[PDB]
């Protein structure tokens, strides 16, 4: 198969907290409506978005079945592991005006947006006839765009939403994640030819365009701009209190990395890796280890081996994921 | 590059400040106070209790905000920094502008002074500090026209404060760089980069011999630094919001501070627990000036964002959080800033609203007020004067000073072509041509310029703007090129400076008398 850019983020989403039970209790409603109309006329555009939830549920059931057998290469047993991503990708391509390899971040945002779309479509038939806040309260947060008139030192505040956090690598050499976060969220100064007109001062003054974090989701997705074969420091623990509106001690931890192999992004291969914690059911053997996904082959590797696979310049990481601790 | 023609709609003499005051200067020997109002007018008042209307004089040669002023030579000369990218030198005794250094690239924010050396320094948003001798500037005319800079460089961001010691041996600059940069004013060499604050610094101070430094930043932290040790020795936290003004006694013992939080404190540097809430003003404090009639200072003058300036006495001879003053001892009342404006559908008249909600009706063409309307509803009065005739936009209104400043840009100055009968100009023969409002106004502003007088007429032939109307030629962005009153166009020096300064798109209409044409 040649659907690595989708399969990587699918494997990442599989281990996201609340995503599993969320899509389960969301597909429950679709099955209820199917059988209720079987006992008892919607738009086809919404119907296409409805169907991918059932497709995702079948996929996740199959992945759970494959996990119970501890089969790490089902290519010789079940072709379904490759046929299901195509079943999802056809519906995805149908749901979009956009476009054998493409962006792994674009497909992530697209899947999340389609799930939010069907969440709204099911909301519009719940109170008119928690559950539908899946994507909104897992990956999407509350960004704040306060700018400060350096003369009167007054703050003007605006609110926005965000799922991904696009971030550069180098400047225009080993940069910590703090520097790369600052490059995206820190201050751009308004001063010179085009100043900022302050209504309070009624005058041209200097300003500071800064970004801030107000209310954070359960999982932070981090996009990494590049191709550049120079990686950066990837810290395990993470806290956003330095760039937060209301400084709170909600820290996060790295649990999923999507890496890119090949210089040309036109036909580069995406590889996935996910850490496993809170395995309450039984498997403490895998607790702390890292699963690596390359094509249909999943492997178990220690934390230090994966951390050395990151650091030196073969496959550079493309997406990072941090869950709340 | 692009030149705009502005003019101020005002009375000939504005006794009171139509905007807030950014700096204060006191003359001890003559009992005179200099207020640098944001309305581009430096006002001299008398500080005597015997005065009931303490107005003395006005100095109105500035264009934009006036941020800092400095007295020199026993009160003979004054130097003012302004947001019009100019530093003006005036006679303090007779209140008239002597020179205008157009050296700064951006706003001029602060001035540092040394009275033992009679030495001044100007700093602003252009990341450059310029040193000047007072006696060199006082001996300047249109003939004696020679004075360049001795600039200090290094600031990686814009400057907001400046200070020098009394002896004039050490200078310090505070920037939005969050770092105090120290230079030697004699040798012009970088001394140290004090790295203590975490926000912009807006007030600095130094002792007599230049051994210790005081700093007031927008983080609420006052800081005392030892110069020889290159370190901050003390950090006081007496304000809730930013610290914007600083004063110190003669012995360099108590610091007088204020800022965004209107509370003003006299805190002992040797023990921060010994601080007294002097008073909480009505508006955030911009600057302060101590009375030095005794080693225990008797009173302090406070200039805030409001137009009025207060004088609070310092007489403790209570205990908890009581403000030392429930009301100021002296009050210099300022005017009211025109806060809102609206242009009618005919693009001929203007409806303005000041701080007291008093609405006024103006004729931007004639450049004069029509009537005062009182505390009427602004939107209801806007909809109450509804004329259906459409006229294009041919100008812009500006309130950077608090008063009406009408600006005309080359692109759309000559866009208005109105009917003479609809314009109110009744010809005896019942004629009605088409008149360009921009051209008529340009000819009215340059009515007293003989170069426009072509054989001979004088004016546009329909109306006359007031002769006191200040006409300005300024570059778009902040640069101010020339300023003069209308009737002052008859002066030979003003005439030559106009011949050099007036742009071509004004010359071809006011002098060449040609048609404006389109685009
Ligand atoms: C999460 O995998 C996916 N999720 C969502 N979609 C997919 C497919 C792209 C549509 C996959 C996907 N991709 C490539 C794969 N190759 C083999 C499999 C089956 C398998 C996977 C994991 C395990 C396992 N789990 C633990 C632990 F620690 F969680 F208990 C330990 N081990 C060894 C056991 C078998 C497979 N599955
Ligand atoms: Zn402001």
């Amino acid at each position: 198969g040649n659907t690595c850019y989708l399969n990587s983020i699918l494997q990442v989403l599989y281990f996201c907290p609340g995503f599993k039970s969320g899509v389960k209790h969301l597909f429950n409603i679709i099955s209820r409506k199917k059988e209720a109309l079987k006992d008892e006329n919607c738009k086809e555009d919404s119907l296409a978005s409805y169907e991918l939830i059932c497709s995702l549920q079948s996929l996740i059931i199959s992945v759970e079945q494959l996990q119970a057998s501890f089969l790490l290469n089902p290519e010789k047993y079940t072709d379904e592991l490759a046929t299901q991503p195509r079943r999802l990708l056809n519906t995805l391509r149908e749901l979009n005006p956009m476009y054998l390899q493409h962006d792994a971040q674009e497909v992530l945002q697209c899947i999340l947006g389609n799930i939010q779309e069907t969440c709204q479509l099911l909301k519009k038939e719940e109170g008119s006839g928690i559950g539908f806040e899946l994507v909104e309260k897992l990956f999407q947060g509350q960004l704040v765009l306060r700018t400060r008139c350096l003369e009167c030192e007054s703050l003007t505040e605006r609110r926005e939403d965000f799922q991904d956090i696009s971030v550069p690598v180098q400047e225009d050499e080993m940069k910590t994640l703090r520097w790369a976060i600052s490059q995206f969220a820190s201050v751009e100064r308004i001063v010179g030819e085009d100043k900022y007109f302050c209504e309070n001062c009624h005058h041209y003054t200097e300003a500071e365009r800064s970004l801030l974090f107000d209310k954070m989701p359960e999982v932070i997705t981090i996009h990494l701009k590049c191709k550049i074969n120079t990686p950066l420091l990837t810290p395990l623990k993470l806290s956003l209190e330095e760039w937060s509106t209301k400084p709170t001690n909600d820290s996060y931890g790295l649990f999923a990395v999507v890496m890119h192999s090949g210089i040309t992004i036109s036909s580069g291969h995406y590889t996935a890796s996910v850490k496993v914690t809170d395995l309450n059911s039984s498997l403490k053997e895998y607790e702390g280890k890292w699963l690596l996904f390359d094509d249909s082959e999943v492997k178990v590797t220690e934390e230090k081996d994966f951390l050395n696979s990151l650091s030196p310049p073969t496959s550079t990481p493309y997406l990072l994921f941090y869950k709340k601790l | 590059r692009k030149v705009q023609v502005s003019y101020v709609i005002r009375d000939e003499v504005e006794k009171y400040n139509r905007n807030g005051v950014n700096a204060l200067q006191l003359d001890p020997a003559l009992n005179r106070l200099f207020t640098a109002g944001r309305d581009s007018i430096i006002r001299i008042w008398s500080v005597n209790q015997h005065k009931q209307d303490p107005y003395i004089a006005s100095m109105e040669h500035h264009t934009d905000w006036v941020n800092d002023i400095v007295l020199c030579c026993n009160g003979k000369t004054l130097i003012s920094a302004s947001s019009d990218t100019t530093v003006k030198v005036w006679n303090a005794h007779k209140g008239f502008c002597m020179s205008t250094l157009r050296t700064h690239k951006d706003y001029v924010k602060a001035l540092a002074y040394a009275k033992d050396k009679e030495l001044v320094a100007s700093a602003g948003l252009d990341r450059q500090i310029f040193l000047w001798d007072v006696n060199t500037l006082t001996a300047l005319t249109a003939s004696n026209n020679t004075v360049t800079t001795s600039s200090l460089s290094g600031n990686k961001d814009s400057i907001y404060s400046l200070a020098m010691n009394q002896l004039g041996t050490i200078i310090v600059s505070g920037s939005t760089e969050k770092v105090l940069r120290v230079w030697d004013p004699r040798t012009c060499a970088k001394l140290m980069k004090l790295k203590g604050h975490t926000d912009n610094v807006k007030a600095l101070l130094l002792n007599r011999d230049g051994t210790q430094c005081l700093s007031g930043s927008s983080d609420g932290t006052i800081r005392l630094w030892s110069l020889g040790q290159q370190r901050c020795i003390a950090t006081y936290r007496v304000h809730d919001e930013g610290v914007w003004a600083l004063q110190v006694n003669d012995a360099f013992t108590h610091v007088y501070s204020g800022g965004r939080d209107r509370k003003i404190y006299c805190t002992d540097l040797r023990n921060p627990d010994i601080r007294v809430l002097i008073c909480e003003e009505k508006a955030p404090v911009l600057k302060m000036e101590l009375d030095r009639s005794a080693d225990p200072p008797p009173a302090i003058w406070v200039a805030t964002t409001k137009s009025t300036v207060n004088k609070w006495t310092l007489k403790g001879i209570t205990n908890p959080i009581t403000p030392l003053c429930t009301q100021p001892d002296q009050v210099i009342k300022g005017g009211a800033s025109i806060i809102q404006c609206h242009i009618l559908n005919d693009k001929r008249h203007i409806l303005t609203k000041d701080t007291n909600n008093n609405v006024a009706y103006w004729d931007v063409l004639k450049a004069c007020k029509v009537e005062d309307l009182g505390k009427v509803d602004f939107e209801d009065e806007i909809k109450k004067r509804f004329k259906m005739v459409y006229v294009p936009n041919w100008f812009s209104v500006d309130l950077k000073t608090g008063m009406l400043t009408i600006t005309l840009d080359e692109s759309d100055c000559f866009a208005a072509w109105v009917s003479a009968k609809d314009a109110g100009f009744s010809s005896p023969d019942g004629s009605d041509p088409k008149l360009n409002l921009g051209g008529l106004l340009l000819q009215a502003l340059l009515e007293y310029w003989p170069r426009t007088h072509v054989n001979v007429q004088k004016g546009n032939g329909y109306f006359q703007v007031p002769p006191h109307t200040p006409v300005i030629f300024g570059e778009a962005g902040g640069r101010t090129l020339f300023r003069l009153l209308c009737r002052d166009s008859g002066g030979e020096t003003e005439s030559m400076l106009l011949n050099e300064t007036v742009p071509q798109w004004v010359i071809d209409i006011t002098v060449d008398k040609n048609m404006p044409k389109f685009n």
